[PDB]
């Protein structure tokens, strides 16, 4: 198996691969979240250099993880699908064992844990 | 057990080891497996000790009653009585018996009666667990019309080898000589026969 | 059980231990394994306890009737023949393993009988679960032309080997000496090398310790 | 064993015997068949002594890890399902367990789950588990009402174990009582059947089959 | 799961004042067939230990190879291999005991009963038993198979407890062992007349005796025994 | 399906100074199910007492059989049967069913009216007599009874002291057996008076 | 077969017996009377192996009726129970034993007392205040241990019996189709039609 | 087919006092009806004032003791030489036993020592790790003989105050070390009388705050 | 191994 | 477990499942719901080995719910039944197979048709107008062969179902403590509370 | 049983 | 099968019958049970035909690879390779093998390997079902340092008797002579050996 | 199977 430590510390104490991943996020289309007194609203930018698009079938920017939680993102689109899939699987697994849907904090903690794991695992960016 | 009976010029000689077994334990190291059913009709016993004793006792009774009415029975007759008991009760018996006797008309005769209760008249017979190891030796060394001393040596050497290889055989070598002269008992101890 | 029989100069001696077991538990620490078939014919029994006692009594009963019928003292070979033919008939289901010994007009005799009905002759024999421990001693110390006192010593030593080394055997040594021309002498508890030590404490309870619900006089009279 | 637990107006009553047997040999008369998982959760033991004791204390450790990770006491449903999913993994291997997970939480209220070693998991108001379960049912069912007082409910649970302890040869020793409220479980003592039987017989007038 | 094929019978042993004695016959049985007669079942390890083995002979030969290898391995990087860091009887036993119990735990046992006899560096007698189950025990006398039933009772008459050991000489001890071997030849159906005997003494060291024979046997009384009850001739 | 442990129960007997004691539990069950707490296992024929453990149907059958036989004995002999003689009768009767036995563990107890000697005896299911100076035990808690009797017993106990010893032997043995207990009865037997006492014991 | 119960109160014996006859996966009948009158003041209920039960019950009935005609007299419940026990005690060592368990409820006219005997197929007899055969006992015994009193009336006994049937109908796996209840007292045997 | 288990007999017994605890065991070791050793100890000092015995199949017993002794050693290495309390030892032994739930150690385990308040402690285990603290426990072949005697004499079961109509129980009290040793010796002599696998010698290990002391007594050798 |  | 039935009528699928949970000689529960909603228009009832049933049902439920979230779409009853069949077909050659029999009642919104699938533990799938698992079928199939018509209403289907339960309550040996009835149609899944 |  | 190997003055000779059995049916009456694992190291095969062939093939491969690296292997070495296979796979094998070879230093050597996989170095060895019947004969007739002609007669007479009594043995008597001179194959037909 |  491919083992290379890709995410490593530099002399100044930075992990450049993690910091360069943040640059990919900075390149991505803008996403915003605002929560009110009785709701949360997720807004997302879609770039207009793409005309002749089919908006019926094109992947939406906001994804349902469960019937009560949603996930939007900024950065690499292909990367986000992997996180969304894992989150959706964990959502159903939680319902199965705890007999209760995930809290938003728990679902977030899981997704964040996955992201962290990819910063000190060999062979992955 | 290792047993045998061998006809020769003057009559017949029976031979046997002296081991009784109860698993790998020797319950009796000085057993007498050569048994009188009539004055000059004897048998070698192999298989179950209880079965062969019970059979021999019944045969002795039958021949004693035969003698009271019709005089001395033939060796063939004695073998027929053994057969009748062994054949008809084959399901409940474990008895391998060699019958040997001396007539004056018929001289020495040997009949072997295996597990099924069949009868086989032979010049000599071997039986018991230890016999397996001396089929080769006995076939190569047996001759008809041997002398008394030759026949004693043949049995001694044969049973010596049977005893050597068979764990279920051992102790002393007993022998019974049946001739016109009478009945002679012989015994041979380990210190003699082991170093043959 | 450990039982033995030993022939000597002018007769025969038999001996036995006095433990009876049920599984790993000791039921009787002093049972009698030496049985009287006739006044001068005794037998030592191992195996199923009820079988040895019952078969010993039945043949003993028939031997007495036979003795009265023939106006003769009973012979050991008659007891031997009657026992073996009875045991053989039952194909080993009557689990009696016996050492038969005694004196009669023919002389002194020593035999053993197995449950399936086979018999053996010998100058020294041993049966039971401790027979190997006993036979080891007999094979080591037996000789031809033993005296009375030597045979008793050898027999009881053989039983002791069973008592100490076999878990099936224990407690005491019983002996019976059958000498020609004399009365048979039964020596109950000839050796008692397993006396219980003094207990550390008396467990006598204060009177009233046990709670009682009802009392009543029981009528045993007519 | 005989163990029971029932739901009622004033919470949950849990009652168990204290006997352990190896065949007909009475191995112990003082076994603790209730395990205190946390101040709000109880577990009952029936079947294999080691199986129950080992895995229910293991369950307690899993419940502790939940409240460390989630900053919240585990639900009765989730606690029972950890045990049921555990034994289901071992299904066929020969585990022997008849357990009841009893407790209170805010979202659930008083809750009882039956969990056994072939993977059965059932929510319910009344259960009796063990070799003497039927004897306990007989008394419990024929006297049960939802509107029992705390005092009467405690007695009925105690009386039901006593009934089984008496009739079932493999039940006995003493009765351990528990009461589960919104504030947690409360221990209501160890009651030896040696004294309890005669006390109940005299005061109640029952057990007329026995020589007084 | 196994079944033993070629087998060796009893191994017997005892302690005496200055050391230990151990013996075993030279037979390799194949069921009831007394197949092999030149089999050595006592295997010395160094000059202070003898391992006596009964049971399956193929497994015995495997154990021989293990002990042989143990001597080789102990000598590696060990300047005191023939002095303070030589193999002790206690080391050899514990190794075998470990192997025996591990093999039984994998349900593939070495089908043997083993007695390790020797003398420790401080002069103490060593005598301990181990078998296919990994069961271990020690006693003034030890024996396997039929020896346990027939030899132990005889050897215990000489040394019945610990205090009898100083009172027992090598002459008395060897005499008892040789007698026991005769009794086994009378009574064990899978025994031979030929045997080996080994003495490990704290003063005179290891004495290994080969090609011994059972002698001074009593058979003469057999001539007087006729029939099985009523037969006179 | 082991005939001797379907119903459960125990019997114990002891000797004292010029007296004997015999005691039994009261349980009759069907494996785990306790059915009856009034099932006495001790009977008497004249002054001879017989306790029987094991399969309850055989306990009942044998009691009826020995009542039958002792009644005919008394009519023909014109005297009550003695313990030594009755012991032999029990042994003969059990061995008669050698290969189809009653699944029982009987215990004889009593005082010989001629000699005044205390007598106890025990049997296996097929008749083997077990005589003892001290005590006889029987039933599903026989191991427990053996342990209690061997430690608690001393010779030549007075009737009042012997009662305490035999009662404590039975009670503590029964409480370690699932199939024994549910009440107990003790018989104290002197030369010409017999006292019967029901013991208070735990009912589980 | 399956469920048979018995309760002895102050002045009577009450027997309750299930009505179902099941073979395989089919309830063949739901009105079966699992009882026989042995004499005017003696009733026997039965449960066990198919065929054996009725064959045994009727055989006993014939014998008691024969005795009644011969002596012009009614055997006591105790005497009948002993006769029945002996027949079962014989049976258990036969080539093919009767696999039948019975309860015998009777009123002894000489003693003026109700009597209930429980006898299993082995010939194990006991006199009891209340009895049951089969799995029924595992529920009813503990229930009756609690609620039973020795001085109860027939009506109190019937209510006590209703409590048993209700428990069995709640916790028993099989549908036994209710019970036929019969009372044995000084006036003989009668059936309760509405239970 | 190969049977990985055997039965080495013997019996053990643990009693706890106020400031002490004893763990006793006979020194006999057996297989079937043979004695392997008259003196083979099976009660061991495991350090930290804990004594232990694992009775039944001796190979499993030795393996378990060996593993627990090793567990104590590593407990010191990993937790700064901290003393392993008797309650912690008990829990650790449960995991040792249950770890082989599907191929069990064929033994009844008993440990003894002092709890963290200085009071006597006895813990007992089943073969697969179920455990419980008690004042009293007998284990092994003669457990069924000794245990009911202990219920009666240590915990005063079935004993009422005389004259109180069976209403007031005999009050519980701690026993002195002298009284406890009397009960141990009587328990083992009684067990030796009636159980064939028990005898030869008795070894008692007494545990106080001062350490572990040993006492040895002869038992009947039959 | 006891049961409960 | 034990009794699960299914009837497909004109516009709906009706599932009836017994409420009893029995272990040994004790009915532990009499209100057990032997069903799981897999999707808004798909219901699965189940019966078989203890533990296996619920474990399997919930495992399938989780997978279908996962699919629904991923695709934002409801699988057809046919598609769900094929998925379930394959899981059971895998299971039967595993080290320890799921011993679970199921009925799947669904309403296909694209076809506007009710659909009933019967699948046993071996993975044997059939589409049927009416179905049953276990011993129930031995009574209900012949009954439905006679009384069933393909154009029946939901109410007619419920009356047809009452006729089945009545027959089972008459002839079945065990007390299954009635049934929970659920209807699957164009508007989803609902429970009949008074049956 | 004894064999020969 | 009946097989044997016998050391003598000039080396060693292997001997075997030619019968393969399939029940009471003779599947092959001209079998060759004497098998080359090296130029002058051969073996006699008894037991399972499949097992002994598979083992012999593996041994031949091992010794061929040994020879390529370390030169000619000793007879002891060959026996050790047989042992290793037979011992370690004892649960799955039915193979009774006699290994026989000629060194110039060690001359003739015979190792027998029974079912368990133990090794036994002997002056001569017999094995196979038919060997049981000639233990007595072979023990009485074997001498050390026999000539080639004497050893051939010893094997011929021995296997003749084994064949005569064992139904599982028969056909021709094959022999392989191993000496410094080389490798000689001998065959003896029924018409010769039966009437010995 | 073929034997030798
Ligand atoms: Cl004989
Ligand atoms: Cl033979
Ligand atoms: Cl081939
Ligand atoms: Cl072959
Ligand atoms: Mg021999
Ligand atoms: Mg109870
Ligand atoms: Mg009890
Ligand atoms: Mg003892």
């Amino acid at each position: 198996g491919y083992d290379r430590a890709l995410s490593i510390f530099s002399p100044d104490g930075h992990i450049f691969q993690v910091e360069y991943a943040l640059e990919a996020v900075k390149r991505g289309t803008c996403a915003v979240g605002v929560k009110g007194k009785n709701c949360v609203v997720l807004g997302c930018e879609r770039r207009s250099t793409l005309k002749l698009q089919d908006t019926r079938i094109t992947p939406s920017k906001v994804s349902k993880i469960d019937s009560h939680v949603v996930l939007s993102f900024s950065g690499l689109n292909a990367d986000s699908r992997i996180l969304i899939e894992k989150a959706r699987v964990e959502a159903q697994s939680h319902r199965l064992t705890l007999e209760d849907p995930v809290t938003v904090e728990y679902l977030t903690r899981y997704v964040a844990g996955v992201q962290q794991r990819y910063t000190q695992s060999g062979g992955v960016r | 057990t290792s047993i045998m009976a061998v006809t020769f010029k003057d009559g017949v000689i029976l031979g046997a080891d002296s081991r009784t077994t109860t698993g790998a334990y020797i319950a009796n190291r000085v057993t007498d497996k050569l048994t009188r059913v009539h004055d000059k009709i004897w048998c070698c016993r192999s298989g179950s000790a209880a079965d062969t004793q019970a059979i021999a006792d019944i045969v002795q009774y039958h021949l004693e009653l035969y003698t009271s009415q019709y005089g001395t029975p033939s060796t063939e007759t004695a073998a027929s009585v053994f057969k009748e008991l062994c054949y008809e009760n084959k399901d409940n018996l474990t008895a391998g018996i060699i019958v040997a006797g001396y007539d004056d008309k018929n001289k020495g005769e040997v009949y072997t009666i295996p597990l099924g209760g069949s009868v086989h008249k032979l010049p000599y017979a071997i039986a018991g667990s230890g016999s397996t190891f001396i089929y080769g030796y006995c076939d190569k060394n047996f001759r008809e019309n041997m002398s008394k001393e030759e026949t004693v040596d043949f049995i001694k050497h044969s049973l010596s080898q049977a005893i050597k290889w068979d764990g279920s055989s051992g102790g002393v070598i007993r022998m019974v000589v049946l001739t016109a002269a009478g009945v002679e008992r012989l015994i041979f101890y380990p210190d003699e026969y082991e170093q043959l | 059980t450990t039982i033995v029989g030993v022939k000597f100069n002018n007769g025969v001696v038999i001996a036995a231990d006095t433990r009876s077991t049920q599984g790993p538990i000791v039921a009787d620490k002093n049972c009698a394994k030496l049985h009287r078939i006739s006044p001068k014919i005794w037998c030592a029994g191992a195996g199923t306890a009820a079988d040895t006692e019952a078969v010993t009594q039945l043949i003993g009963s028939n031997i007495e009737l036979h003795s009265l019928y023939t106006s003769r003292e009973p012979r050991v070979v008659s007891a031997l023949q009657m026992l073996k033919q009875h045991l053989f008939k039952y194909q080993g289901h009557i689990g009696a393993y016996l050492i038969v010994a005694g004196v009669d007009p023919t002389g002194s005799h020593l035999f053993s009988i197995h449950a399936h009905g086979s018999t053996d002759v010998g100058y020294y024999l041993s049966l039971g679960s401790g027979s190997l421990a006993a036979m080891a001693v007999l094979e080591s110390h037996w000789k031809q032309d033993l005296t009375k006192e030597e045979a008793i010593k050898l027999a009881s030593d053989a039983i002791q080997a069973g008592i100490w080394n076999d878990l099936g055997s224990g407690s005491n040594v019983d002996v019976c000496v059958m000498e020609i021309g004399k009365d048979a002498e039964y020596l109950r508890n000839y050796l008692t090398p397993n006396v219980r030590e003094e207990k550390q404490k008396s467990y006598k309870f204060p009177r009233g310790t046990t709670a009682v619900l009802k009392e009543s006089i029981v009528n045993i009279c007519d | 064993t005989t163990t029971l637990a029932f739901r009622f107006q004033g919470g949950i009553i849990v009652a168990v015997d204290s006997r352990a047997t190896a065949g007909n040999w009475v191995a112990s008369q003082t076994v603790k068949k209730v395990i205190e998982i946390n101040p709000f959760l109880l577990g009952t033991m029936a079947g294999g002594a080691a199986d129950c004791q080992f895995w229910e204390t293991w369950l307690g450790s899993q419940c502790r890890l939940h409240e460390l990770r989630e900053k919240e006491r585990i639900s009765v449903a989730a606690a029972s399902k950890i045990l049921s999913n555990l034994v289901y993994q071992y299904k066929g291997a020969g585990l022997s367990m008849g357990t009841m997970i009893c407790g209170y939480t805010r979202k659930e209220g008083p809750t009882i789950y039956y969990v056994d070693s072939d993977g059965t998991r059932l929510k319910g108001d009344i259960f009796c588990v063990g070799s003497g379960q039927t004897f306990a049912y007989g008394v419990l069912d024929s006297n049960y009402k939802w509107d029992l007082s705390v005092e009467d409910a405690l007695y009925l649970g105690k009386r039901s174990i006593l009934a089984a302890a008496h009739r079932d040869a493999y039940s006995g020793g003493s009765v351990n009582l528990y009461h589960v409220t919104e504030d947690g479980w409360i221990y209501h003592g160890n009651h030896d059947v040696g004294e309890l039987f005669w006390k109940v017989k005299e005061e109640e007038g029952s057990f007329n089959n026995v020589i007084g | 799961t196994q079944q033993p094929i070629v087998t060796g019978t009893s191994v017997i042993s005892m302690k005496y004042d200055n050391g230990v004695i151990i013996a075993a016959d030279n037979l390799g049985s194949y069921g009831s067939l007394l197949r092999f007669n030149g089999v050595e079942r006592l295997i010395p390890v160094g000059d202070n230990t003898v391992v006596g083995i009964s049971g399956d002979i193929s497994d015995m030969q495997h154990i021989e190879r293990l002990l042989k290898d143990l001597v080789t391995e102990n000598a590696y990087d060990n300047p005191l291999a023939d002095a303070e860091e030589a193999l002790e009887p206690s080391y050899i036993f514990e190794y075998l005991a470990t192997v025996m119990y591990q093999r039984r735990s994998k349900m593939n046992p070495l089908w043997n009963a083993i007695i390790v006899a020797g003398v420790q560096s401080n002069g103490d007698q060593f005598l301990r038993y181990v078998n296919l189950l990994g069961v271990t025990y020690s006693s003034p006398t030890l024996a396997t198979g039929f020896g346990a039933h027939m030899a132990n009772p005889l050897l215990r008459k000489v040394v019945d407890r610990e205090s009898d050991i100083p009172k027992t000489t090598v002459q008395v001890a060897e005499e008892a062992i040789v007698n026991a071997m005769r009794v086994l030849y009378y009574r064990d159906a899978r025994s031979s007349r030929n045997f080996s005997l080994a003495i490990i003494d704290k003063n005179t060291g290891l004495t290994f005796k080969k090609n011994l024979q059972v002698e001074n046997m009593k058979w003469d009384f057999a001539k007087d025994i006729k029939g099985y009850g009523t037969q006179k001739i | 399906s082991d005939p001797s442990s379907i119903n459960g129960g125990i019997v114990v007997a002891m000797t004292g100074k010029d007296c004997v004691a015999i005691a039994c539990d009261l349980r009759l069950g069907s494996q785990s199910l306790g059915v009856s707490n009034k099932f006495e296992k001790i009977f008497h024929y004249g002054h001879v007492f017989l306790g029987i453990t094991g399969l309850a149907t055989d306990v009942t059958t044998l009691n009826e059989m020995f009542r039958y036989k002792t009644n005919l004995y008394k009519l023909k002999e014109e005297r009550a049967i003695e313990p030594e003689t009755f012991t032999q009768l029990v042994s003969s009767s059990l061995y008669e069913r050698r290969f189809g036995p009653y699944f029982v563990g009987p215990v004889v107890a009593g005082i010989n009216s001629k000699s005044g000697k205390p007598f106890i005896a025990g049997f296996d299911l097929i008749g083997c007599i077990d005589e003892a100076k001290d005590f006889i035990v029987s039933g599903t808690a026989s191991d427990q009874l053996f342990g209690m009797c061997e430690s608690l017993y001393e010779p030549n106990l007075e009737p009042e002291d012997l009662f305490e010893t035999i009662s404590q032997a039975l009670l503590n043995a029964a409480d370690r057996d699932a199939l024994s207990g549910w009440g107990a009865v003790v018989y104290i037997i002197k030369k010409d008076e017999v006292v019967k006492r029901y013991l208070k014991m735990r009912q589980d | 077969m399956d469920i048979i119960l018995g309760i002895r109160v102050q002045d009577s014996v009450i027997l309750a017996s299930s009505k179902a006859v099941t073979r395989g996966i089919s309830v063949l009948k739901d009105s079966d009377d699992k009882t026989r009158q042995l004499s005017p003041h003696t009733l026997m209920s039965f449960a066990g192996e198919a065929g054996d039960t009725v064959q045994f019950a009727e055989y006993i009935q014939a014998n008691i009726q024969l005795y009644s005609i011969r002596e012009d007299y009614e055997l006591s419940p105790q005497a009948v129970s002993s006769f029945v026990r002996q027949e079962l005690a014989k049976s258990i060592r036969s080539r093919r034993p009767y696999q039948v368990n019975v309860l015998i409820g009777g009123y002894d006219k000489k003693k003026n007392k109700p009597e209930l005997y429980q006898i299993d197929y082995l010939g194990t007899k006991v006199e009891l205040p209340y009895g049951a055969h089969g799995y029924s006992g595992f529920y009813t015994f503990s229930l009756l241990d609690h609620h039973y009193r020795p001085d109860m009336t027939t009506e109190e006994g019937l209510d006590l019996l209703k409590l048993c049937v209700q428990e069995l109908e709640k916790r028993m796996p099989m549908d036994f189709k209710g019970v036929i209840v019969k009372i044995v007292d000084k006036d003989g045997i009668r059936q309760v039609d509405d239970f | 087919q190969f049977n990985p288990y055997g039965d080495n007999g013997g019996t053990i017994l643990g009693i706890a006092g106020e400031d002490f605890a004893v763990l006793a065991g006979d020194t006999r070791n057996i297989t079937d009806y043979s004695i392997n050793s008259r003196y083979e100890p099976k009660v061991f000092d495991c350090g930290d004032n804990i004594v232990m015995s694992a009775n039944g199949f001796a190979a499993d017993g030795d393996a378990l003791v060996k593993r627990f002794k090793n567990s104590v050693k590593w407990y010191h290495f990993d937790h700064n030489d901290k003393k392993l309390s008797i309650n912690s030892a008990a829990r650790n032994i449960q995991h040792l036993l249950y770890g082989k739930r599907f191929f069990p150690y064929y033994v009844h385990t008993i440990i003894a020592g002092l709890d963290e308040d200085g009071k006597g402690a006895v813990y007992s285990f089943d073969p697969v790790g179920s455990y419980e603290r008690e004042q009293c426990r007998a284990g092994g072949a003669a457990a069924s003989l000794i245990m009911p005697f202990l219920d009666n004499q240590v915990n005063f079961k079935n004993q009422y105050e005389p004259g109180t109509n069976g209403k007031v129980k005999k009050p519980l009290k701690y026993l002195s070390v002298e009284e406890v040793i009397k009960l141990v010796r009587d328990s083992f002599t009684s067990a030796t009388e009636r159980h064939i696998q028990v005898g030869d010698g008795l070894e008692i290990l007494i545990v106080t705050k001062d350490g572990v002391r040993k006492e040895f007594y002869e038992l009947k050798r039959d | 191994a006891p049961l409960x």
